[PDB]
């Protein structure tokens, strides 16, 4: 989860993430920068590089520790960017030497007057730190029409959907300004489409600050979206708008689903993700009529056993291997693809798209040799 | 309608660029008084910034027109050092009815290497002009053929009739790739245009080539039929210009079967090229399959028939992209249009599409707007005219033909194996630059 | 020559090219220039929409009037412009179609000007005749018309320090701007042979004074030009303040700039009415000029002179000089050397192109020019 | 000088696993403690040109007292993966704890397995030092000793090429293809040792039989070449400037021919043919270069590793007459070689003298660029994705030429030699003209 913690902490706009570790552990800066820029572009916000600072530890620090270097790096971050918050991330080579980041963090927090949050890397260090030090306490303002939506990335799917309910969306944590994180205690509810991700932070928000958490079926499939929207409306007292939106969307979407079903008839899929997320995708596929068998060498064996037309995955490294077997994968960089009523059609025509791309993957499969020995191929 | 907004080509006399594409050949333009012959030698500049200095540019001389054309020819002959002069005529000589043959014949009887092509602008575009120029060269410079005097026909030499020079923006690299591929399987290639050509010596050797390869849907068919009637040379028509390993292998095997080449050499060359190509494609598969933020699923191709069909074939068969809309803008003759449409109908074993023929950019843009590309923005393969439309659709644009005013083109190619890899680089560097 | 680009570069207007498709080839050149001018000026960038009547064999013996009317109707329906211009090349001029009648008829029908160009400047004449307002109610005392071809925003800042506003025309000007020129307080032409007819007509037919003063080239030239503008528009205090401030700011830097240019032999072959200003600016910088002006003629002149760099304003000249190893000042923006900052800009540009000699000298060594030796042994 | 590095310009030594995976059919086996996100490198290469690990990269790479854990990993990888050679790289934790990697890997070597191990403690250097460590480990533990009678007589006209760092120099595949093509043109047998054109471990086994080692880089490979000189007695030719364009490429080819005693007629024929092609294209380009109305950048800044930094500076100064505005080398070369690099920059041309700085922190680099005076035009930046925002701030063009090139999809592009120079010109001046695109 260290990569996810670093990505979340560095994706908070107006904040600076300090990587207390050798230069090697900062290699993720390029990955995080690419994800950050693409998320900004998708969200429509101005695009720019993120500024992650590494303490750049060397042998001297591995021996005698790097507290002085950490303090120097935090001062550098403050002077260069004057952020609204500073996070600190610690790697294995720095965990082994057992540097005490808490003391310097508290001291510099007192000196600068902004949060200095040492990330300790069901639970998430970045979310815990945001709640501890950034989320406003006993707010004097309550936003009855504000809802916290906990997501990693993806386009504005909840924006328009909840707009039809007259509700505003507060996207956290990624791409959120420090102002947005602070005001999450003012929102009228916290909706998390991802049970695994959003459960901890939303539960803590409700318990400590009184912002209700919406616990309902995920917005996947017609029934799931119906229940989800109705729960949102009940919590935020917008039943009339929710019913109007549901009727409109049912009328608009139900026809096209027939043509989509005809086009997707006979297609066999495959899903391999967290049971929570996989459940929604499998529900949407069942709506479209696609067949699902159920839920990196073991992946090779699984794909050989099943031989699906397409796969749905959410972890890196799985797709390239499936590509070499001739199986396209649904690109879930935007996890919001299948959310809501329009999500059904989006996923349907995305499946139709990746079925066309099968031509590339079949060529690759024909003209490549995998690095696995033949004998190992005869094992499960 | 008749109106053409944002022209997709130029007049026949714009085929002077075909003449200037032959090394050490200088066209002499006669458009009337001759105000804006510069409208062409500068039009190629606003294609991929290539310039005609290799055989033309400001170097090009330009103009009763018989007396004045004769004065121009006399002046150019004594100043410019060229292996061959091509005299092209425009509107005014055609309408007035100037006898250009009488003006240019006397020099030819004198032994000067000069030809004239009657290429009235209002007759057609620069594709018809290109065919006129090639036929004029064949008739007036190559001349008749005698195997004893000139040399025995070589069954494994090929004349390549292909992309239109200076209008197909990447013609130099593309012809280099075509020549490299054809020489790989053991042919002697008369590429006839661009840096790889030997010049007028190659054109003099046209009669003693084994066959003519028309590597385009329709351009060059006229020339190949003319050469068949004149020298009795057989013709191989290969309407799809190959991009990528699949189509390139098919094309090479087809040419080897036609010319009776050694199959072992052909297969060895194909195997080596495929090894390289598929190593690079294996490297590319990670991006193609994993890219988080999605890639275009549909595409539209707007351009001349040659590159239009080549790109459609490559995008459908190599990438599995969905053909959204294909419009051919070079105005091919009505006789060949059904064959082109047939090529589009069988674009893949399980994919069938269609091609339209429009020459007015307003109609093309309205057709693109009226088209449904799904919930993702498409990728446009067009020209500078489509940049605004591409921005409007929130999609990517790749400039693949005239006018490519935002490409600086030196040696780029999009054909064969190496050109296919370059094309993939261009396409997917453009797509990922959405957040750049 | 410039009529078609000028007419097509007016925003909110549509230019109709009544001619075969071939004569529309310039649409690409005009589109590139138009987009680059929009980008330089900071305005939104877009393609220009030029419509060709696309005359064919049939129209060469019958006439293109029906096709011309169809094309004008198409322009109106597609774009709904504020003005429509019409061009006419040789092929359509020889057949002698009557564009005036159709122009007047469709002008009456649509209610917007339909301006047939007689390709003095046809586009400027048409704009004055049919677009420029007559007896305007307003009189913008702080508005000055600046005539330029493409240029850049140099007069903007310069006249801003005088409190005046700039109305750039004709290119990149909306039809609203062309109609405003009857209201301006003065008209300034960057070059004589390029900006004298239209301003003179403006002053004669409308009360807008024309500024007659030395061009803003060199210290003395800019002083006189700014003082004339100030006197005409009654901004003498601000003009003198700006002149003194700019003299103080620029005069020191010119000393350092002069040393770097020691021994540099230039060469100018632009219009004699603008080459004069460029030579004045060069003489300010200490550069030596020893030349003043067809590929062969230019080649002979360059061989005779052998300058370190050349200044030109026409195409074809630069690439030929490049093959001889001589850089050319990229005079795509005539406003490079205008004003006090223009002196430093031209000095820096000269120093830049001097560095670029590396490329041209490398090219000169590896290219065969297309001129035969026997002629190359003669003038 | 502060310790902080913002927006890293490189990765740790263990990131040299990409050098091992750049040899065909060679699979690195990484060992970085519990390996939280050791996958970082497997993915940083993906965000530097979208290259993909190829055969032995990506998820194919196995990863983890670590002695027992490393032994289990090696056994599993040996039983599963089919490779000509396995390279075991170790990171921080094995180094700090003090794991005896030799005791774990040597048992397999004595059993005939083609496996080597390199100690690449991440806190001891960047991936350039790791690259040198990996190459030396391969030479020592796989190539082994040389006996001319057993292995084959040394070939005076065979050359080992030590050059661009794989997967960090974004265009290394096409660049090595061009280098090999140039060297084979003048009649050499080339051991390129990396990338698609390499023959794999067979090429590495033939290292002792090469006539000489060509270190085609300012400093990277000098350590390896000295090691090979000590081991096999092979002479070394150091050619610090990697050639781009006809002038530098001709100089480089003539220098190599003089060193190796190659036939001069063949060398001159190859050079004249390549120059014919190159200068035909440059003649076509001269129209744009001299005529372009809207002006082209006059000054440039180059930020990147020493190899490409010096190559680009040389090409931009000598082929084009661009004025060097600011050159910063970011690969952190050893202090010993820095004066020689600076000297190369001082004589960048007969009449042009410039200088190079050495910075590894992107904040310092950006502040230096901002503090630099580029004249009345916006410069052109040759840098990385980190410089995109700065390039926009300066209202100038940026060309991504090194890690991280996150906005380039690189398959076979090259910027070296004769053809790469034309490709580079296309890239540069398609970027400049796209201001109004
Ligand atoms: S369609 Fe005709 S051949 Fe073509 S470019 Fe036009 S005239 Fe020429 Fe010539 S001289 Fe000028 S350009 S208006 Fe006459
Ligand atoms: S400098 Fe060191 S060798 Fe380099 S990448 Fe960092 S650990 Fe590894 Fe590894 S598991 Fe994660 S990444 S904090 Fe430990």
């Amino acid at each position: 989860s260290e990569q996810m913690v670093e990505c979340q902490a560095g994706n908070v706009r107006g904040a600076v993430l300090v990587q207390h570790s050798p230069i090697g552990c900062g290699a993720g800066q390029v990955i995080y920068n690419s994800i950050f820029r693409n998320g900004l572009a998708i969200r429509g916000l101005p695009v720019e590089n993120l500024h992650l600072i590494s303490t750049n530890l060397r042998e001297r620090d591995m021996v005698y520790g790097g507290l002085d270097k950490l303090e120097r790096t935090i001062r550098d971050a403050w002077e260069r960017h004057h952020p609204q918050a500073i996070f600190i991330a610690t790697s294995c080579p720095t965990a082994i030497i057992g540097d005490d980041i808490e003391s310097v963090a508290s001291q510099l927090e007192a000196e600068f007057g902004i949060p200095v949050i040492p990330l300790h890397c069901g639970f998430d260090a970045t979310q815990h730190g945001i709640l501890r030090q950034i989320v406003r306490k006993n707010p004097e303002r309550k936003q009855e029409d504000l809802v916290n939506v906990i997501n990693l990335w993806g386009s504005d799917v909840f924006g328009p959907m909840l707009g039809e309910l007259g509700l505003r969306v507060n996207y956290v944590v990624d791409l959120a300004t420090v102002e947005d994180l602070a005001q999450m205690s003012e929102a009228a509810a916290t909706v998390g489409f991802c049970y695994t991700l959003s459960t901890y932070m939303a539960a803590a928000l409700e318990q400590e600050f009184g912002v209700p958490e919406v616990k309902a079926p995920m917005p996947y499939g017609f029934a799931g979206t119906d229940a989800w929207l109705r729960e949102i409306a009940r919590v935020t007292h917008r039943e009339e708008q929710a019913e109007a939106y549901i009727a409109r969307e049912h009328a608009r979407v139900k026809p096209q689903l027939e043509a989509l079903r005809e086009k997707l008839k006979g297609i066999k899929g495959f899903v391999s993700t967290g049971s929570a997320y996989a459940h929604g995708m499998i529900q949407v596929l069942r709506e479209l009529g696609v067949t699902v068998d159920g839920s990196q060498f073991q992946f090779y064996g699984l794909l050989q056993r099943v031989k699906p037309d397409f796969i749905i995955i959410r972890h890196n490294g799985l797709a390239p291997l499936a590509s070499r077997l001739g199986i396209p994968a649904i690109p879930l960089g935007d996890e919001h693809i299948a959310v809501g009523y329009q999500g059904i059609l989006n996923l349907g025509e995305s499946i139709l798209d990746v079925l066309a791309h099968r031509k590339f993957h079949e060529d690759i499969a024909a003209h490549v040799r995998l690095p696995y020995r033949q004998d190992w191929l005869a094992r499960d | 309608t008749n109106s053409i907004e944002q022209v997709r080509y130029i007049c026949s006399i714009g085929a002077m660029h075909s003449a200037s594409a032959i090394p050490r050949v200088i066209p002499i333009t006669h458009c009337g008084p001759g105000c804006a012959d510069k409208q062409f030698m500068n039009v190629a500049f606003y294609n991929g910034f290539q310039g005609g200095g290799y055989g033309g540019g400001a170097v090009v001389p330009s103009t009763g027109g018989a007396e004045r054309l004769d004065e121009l020819i006399g002046a150019s002959l004594q100043v410019l050092d060229a292996d061959l002069f091509v005299v092209l005529t425009g509107c005014i000589p055609d309408l007035v009815g100037d006898d250009i043959g009488s003006v240019v014949g006397p020099y030819q009887k004198r032994g000067v290497p000069i030809v004239y092509a009657e290429t009235g602008g209002f007759r057609g575009n620069n594709f018809t002009g290109h065919e006129l120029v090639t036929k004029a060269i064949i008739d007036q410079f190559v001349g008749d053929y005698d195997a004893e005097r000139d040399g025995a026909r070589e069954p494994h030499t090929v004349n390549v009739w292909s992309l239109l020079p200076y209008h197909n923006t990447f013609w130099r690299g593309d012809l280099t790739e075509i020549k490299r591929l054809l020489e790989g399987i053991g042919l002697k290639v008369n590429i006839l245009f661009g840096p790889q050509s030997a010049g007028v010596a190659e054109w003099k050797a046209i009669p003693r080539a084994g066959f003519n390869l028309v590597l385009s849907p329709w351009l060059g068919l006229d020339t190949a039929r003319h050469l068949d009637r004149k020298y009795g040379q057989p013709t191989l028509h290969r309407p799809i210009i190959p991009i990528g390993a699949k189509e390139t292998g098919a094309f090479l095997r087809e040419v080897a079967a036609f010319a009776g080449l050694d199959s072992a050499v052909v297969e060895a060359f194909i195997t080596a090229e495929e090894a390289v190509y598929y190593r690079y494609l294996e490297d590319f598969t990670d991006f193609y399959a994993e890219y988080w933020w999605g890639l275009p699923a549909k595409f539209a191709v707007i351009g001349d028939s040659a590159y239009n069909l080549a790109l459609t074939k490559f995008l459908v068969n190599q990438l599995g992209l969905i053909p959204g809309l294909q419009i051919i803008t070079d105005n091919p003759p009505e006789e060949v249009r059904e064959d082109i449409r047939a090529h589009y109908h069988a674009i893949a074993d399980d994919v069938a599409t269609d091609v339209s023929f429009e020459e007015d950019s307003y109609t093309i843009h309205q057709k693109i707007r009226a088209t449904d590309f799904g919930h993702k923005a498409p990728i446009l393969f067009g020209t500078t005219w489509e940049r605004d439309l591409a921005k409007e659709l929130k999609g990517a644009i790749v400039e693949v033909g005239f006018p490519a005013s935002y490409e600086v083109v030196l040696s780029r190619s999009y054909l064969g194996y190496r050109g296919a890899l370059t094309l993939l680089e261009k396409i997917y560097t453009t797509t990922v630059s959405a957040s750049a």
